[PDB]
């Protein structure tokens, strides 16, 4: 078997790029996932994965 | 504007500085007894942290690395490889 | 009788009112009892009999309808029975489902509605959760978890068993529950002879709506006492200590009645009650203030503390004094689905602890977020259940009505899809982009999901499920779990690698209270074992069911060895259906003898070709710093590992993101024995940076010479 790459390749600024070599991507693309546009009946998904907010600890809501 | 004509008077001959120092120091007798309690267990919470730190390293001496353990775990692997082939070979030369 | 006389899809509420008034019970043949009967009369007093007549008419005329109505109106449990007369099962050999968001709430449920129905658990009403199938062939209704009903979809997505099939709680916006209204949607564009019906509490009727392409929507009325909300005037860099003022000038102003906190962690609910503690002692020593009761309900509490939460309020001191307070800081637990007698005020800083899996780095993490307005809205319901309350939030109007989202983040957002991926696989899913899912997740993350899948031969490289994806599909564990379970019969330690596997999927049995951190470290020391985390796991599940063996009390000697014992049990009923599905599926089971020494390497080898993606180097001998080889991840070994000396290559069953980066559940392994147990993985060719790359191609060539020279010399 072929060793496939990882989807989420990490740069040197620390974003994670979306390798189109890797399996998932490959898969994906076969499925029929467009660039852009989340996946669905009719794309009404969110198309970037919930990011954490980095409040400080016993901090109230709106500081 | 009050900050600026603090020198001036009121309707009642008073300075407006005068009014505003006589709240500002009303505030502080409200907060002073409070903010001095904060304080004085600040103080003791945070030199009791210290000591518990000189503690917890005074335990560390009292009871006082990888390349150095897989080391030792790879010669006893080879050493027991050896050991296999010798009696495989037949090298029983002891005394 | 009753079901012959009603018509399937055609019964009308008077007929379904009066075959459940009627004194025999249709459902075994039966007689109806006082409780049958009060509990009927209830039902009938309840406003979803009221609206009974027009679910039905909306339930005939529509395939898929959606029902939203405030909580306690009755859609868990009347809703149900009146699908079930209105389907007539006897007439077509399939049963009613209820998904729910908590195996425990389906229990509940479950529980709730055979004592409705007259009839006993598991006979007519059954439950399902995991490793716990309580049910028979005559059963009609059965509530079963999310997860659950995602099994059963992976196992015949047909659903020919299931004839109408509720989803409750969709408000929550589980991963398995997309996942299964996904399924639901896809069965009803199929075939149309199965019934959906979609319950929620939330103003998410249009949404609902637009998801099921225009079903109908019906509303359930009724209201509840009042709630008065104040803001405050700023936001509060210090949300404890806010609360704590806030608590004490309800303690001494406001009038009687139960406080509600929210607060965010346990330590610091822990603290947030001494703190509380010490106040209300300064104040009956100063003040003369009325007595208090402080009940923390963190992430991390017993029975007992739950009991000891709902239990009542104390009393004042004095009679016409300052009555007595329950100060209840809870985290998330009174949020929803909680009913606290007594509870009057409300204390909202704002902020909770939500797990979310960044997949940039995959990274999983418990984190303070800001809350959102349902959750301002469903701890403003929570307060004021049997009078009018107050609720008072740390944060500002304008703050919570822009700052603050909606709705809250899904979990499958929050999470990993690699499950659902295989799930949607071994279902038949070829086309997972191209699937009717109403928010499917991020292209980025579906990628990263199959890739994972791929380096775990979940699916091949064109996405097709193997042998081996079709058997982790079935084996209700993580994927890396079947992977190393599977790969356990080459190293000869499956018994070993079954319970550790067992024991990952299980919650942590290491219990470290505050007031006994040193007995729980000494125990934790005398039950570790040096070679890894797991290693110590093992040894401790070995010196539990060693002391089962022997006779000992279980919970006595969880307690003694500051152990969990229903983490412990939940551990055993695991390895036991692991076993069972091992043995079903023809895998052989066997152990590595005590006196061998390479009984360690084996199962550390077993457990690298589980877990090889999550592996990690140390940077430097000087660094106790550890690199993942998972997008090149710069973190520590956490406190509670029990290996003294770090490893060359630490295999990390947890990753913990916190402000001090730390990886627990590690185990010491090689970087030749991990490139043996993933060639694939951890290819040199297809190596990318760094120099953690080079030292595992270094391992690998000085690995090749020296098979050269055993060839050489053999």
């Amino acid at each position: 078997r072929t060793a496939l790459p990882s989807a989420f390749q990490p740069t040197k600024d620390g974003k994670t790029k979306i390798n189109p070599n890797s399996f998932g991507a490959r898969m994906l693309a076969k499925m029929g996932y467009k660039e852009g546009q989340g996946l669905g009946k009719d794309g009404q998904g969110r198309n970037v994965i919930i990011e954490v907010n980095l409040r400080p600890q016993g901090v109230g809501l709106g500081a | 504007p009050e900050e600026e004509q603090g020198s001036s008077r009121n309707l009642d001959g008073r300075r407006l500085r005068t009014v505003t120092e006589a709240k500002a120091l009303a505030e502080y007798l409200a907060i002073k007894p409070e903010m001095e309690k904060r304080e004085k267990e600040a103080r003791r919470k945070r030199w009791q942290e210290i000591i518990e730190m000189t503690e917890r390293k005074q335990e560390e001496i009292r009871n006082g690395d990888g390349k150095w353990v897989e080391e030792k775990e790879v010669m006893g692997e080879r050493t027991r490889e050896a050991v296999m082939e010798a009696m495989k070979a037949g090298a029983w030369k002891d005394n | 009788s009753l079901l012959d006389k009603l018509e399937r899809r055609n019964t009308t509420a008077k007929q379904a009112e009066a075959v459940e008034d009627s004194d025999i019970n249709p459902w075994t043949g039966q007689r109806h009892s006082e409780r049958y009967f009060k509990i009927l009369k209830a039902r009938r007093k309840l406003p979803v009999n009221k609206q009974r007549q027009e679910f039905l008419d909306l339930y005939h005329n529509n395939q898929i309808l959606v029902f939203v109505g405030e909580t306690g109106s009755g859609k868990t449990t009347q809703i149900p029975q009146y699908v079930l007369y209105d389907e007539l099962p006897h007439q077509t050999g399939k049963l009613i489902a209820c998904t729910q968001p908590r195996r425990v709430a389906a229990m509940s449920v479950a529980q709730r509605v055979a004592d409705e129905l007259d009839v006993k658990l598991g006979e007519e009403v059954g439950y399902s959760i995991r490793f716990e199938n309580k049910t028979s062939s005559k059963t009609l209704l059965k509530y079963m978890t999310d997860g659950q009903l995602l099994r059963e979809a992976m196992h015949d997505r047909d659903m020919s068993r299931y004839s109408c099939i509720i989803l409750d709680e969709a408000h929550e916006r589980t991963l398995a529950t997309d996942i299964l209204m996904a399924l639901l949607k896809q069965l009803s564009e199929r075939r149309k002879d199965l019934k959906i019906i979609v319950m929620s509490a939330t103003l998410d009727a249009q949404k609902f709506q637009s998801y099921f392409f225009n079903a109908p929507l019906l509303a359930v009325p009724g209201r509840t006492h009042p709630v008065e909300i104040f803001y405050t005037p700023e936001a509060e860099r210090d949300y404890v200590e806010a609360a704590i003022r806030t608590v004490l000038q309800i303690h001494a102003c406001e009038p009687e009645g139960d406080i509600l906190l929210f607060l965010t962690g346990e330590e610091e609910i822990e603290d947030a009650c001494r703190r509380i503690s010490l106040e209300v002692d300064e104040m009956i020593r100063e003040s003369d203030a009325g007595p208090m009761s402080v009940y923390p309900l963190y992430g991390t509490l017993p029975p007992h503390q739950q009991q000891r939460i709902f239990e009542k309020a104390p009393q004042p001191f004095r009679p016409g004094g300052r009555p007595g307070r329950k100060c209840i800081v809870a985290t998330n637990i009174a949020e929803t689905s909680l009913t606290i007698d007594g509870i009057v005020y409300v204390v909202d800083p704002g902020f909770s602890k939500q797990k979310i899996y960044n997949p940039r780095t995959r990274v999983e993490s418990l984190l303070v977020s800001p809350i959102s307005k349902a959750s301002a809205q469903q701890r403003a319901g929570r307060a004021g259940r049997t009078r009018p309350g107050k609720c008072f939030r740390l944060y500002t109007e304008e703050a919570f009505k822009k700052e603050l989202i909606e709705q809250t983040y899904p979990e499958i957002l929050r999470s990993n899809l690699s499950n659902t991926v295989l799930e949607l696989k071994k279902l038949g899913v070829e086309d997972l982009v191209h699937f009717d899912l109403m928010d499917p997740p991020a292209p980025e993350t579906m990628m990263r999901a199959l890739e994972e899948l791929n380096y775990l031969a979940c699916l091949d490289d064109d996405g097709e499920l193997t042998p081996l994806g079709n058997l982790a599909s079935e084996f209700p564990l993580d994927p890396a779990l079947a992977v190393m379970l599977i790969s356990s019969p080459e190293f000869y330690c499956s018994n070993e690698i079954l319970s550790i596997t067992s024991l990952l999927s299980v919650p942590q049995i290491w219990v470290r209270p505050a007031n006994a951190r040193k007995r729980a470290d000494e125990m934790k020391a005398q039950f570790a074992h040096p070679d890894g985390d797991h290693l110590t796991l093992l040894n401790a599940y070995h010196a539990y069911k060693g002391a089962e063996a022997r006779g000992e009390d279980m919970k006595k000697w969880c307690h003694e060895h500051f152990l969990s014992y229903r983490h412990l049990s939940s551990a055993d009923n695991v390895r036991a259906q692991l076993k069972k599905i091992m043995e079903t599926h023809g895998i052989e089971l066997v152990s590595t003898p005590f006196h061998d020494k390479n009984y360690y390497t084996n199962i550390r080898r077993a457990l690298l070709a589980g877990f090889f993606m999550q592996v990690a180097m140390r940077e430097s001998s000087n660094s106790k710093v550890y690199k993942t080889v998972k997008d090149e991840q710069l973190v520590l070994i956490h406190p509670s590992t029990t290996v003294t000396t770090p490893y060359e290559w630490v295999v990390y069953n947890e990753f913990v993101l916190t402000t001090k980066q730390y990886v627990r559940t590690v185990t010491n392994i090689r970087p030749e024995w991990l490139l043996e147990i993933a060639p694939v993985y951890y290819d040199l060719s297809t190596f990318q940076k760094g120099e953690i790359k080079n030292a595992l191609t270094r391992v690998a060539e000085k690995i090749r010479r020296q098979q050269a020279m055993k060839a050489s010399k053999a």
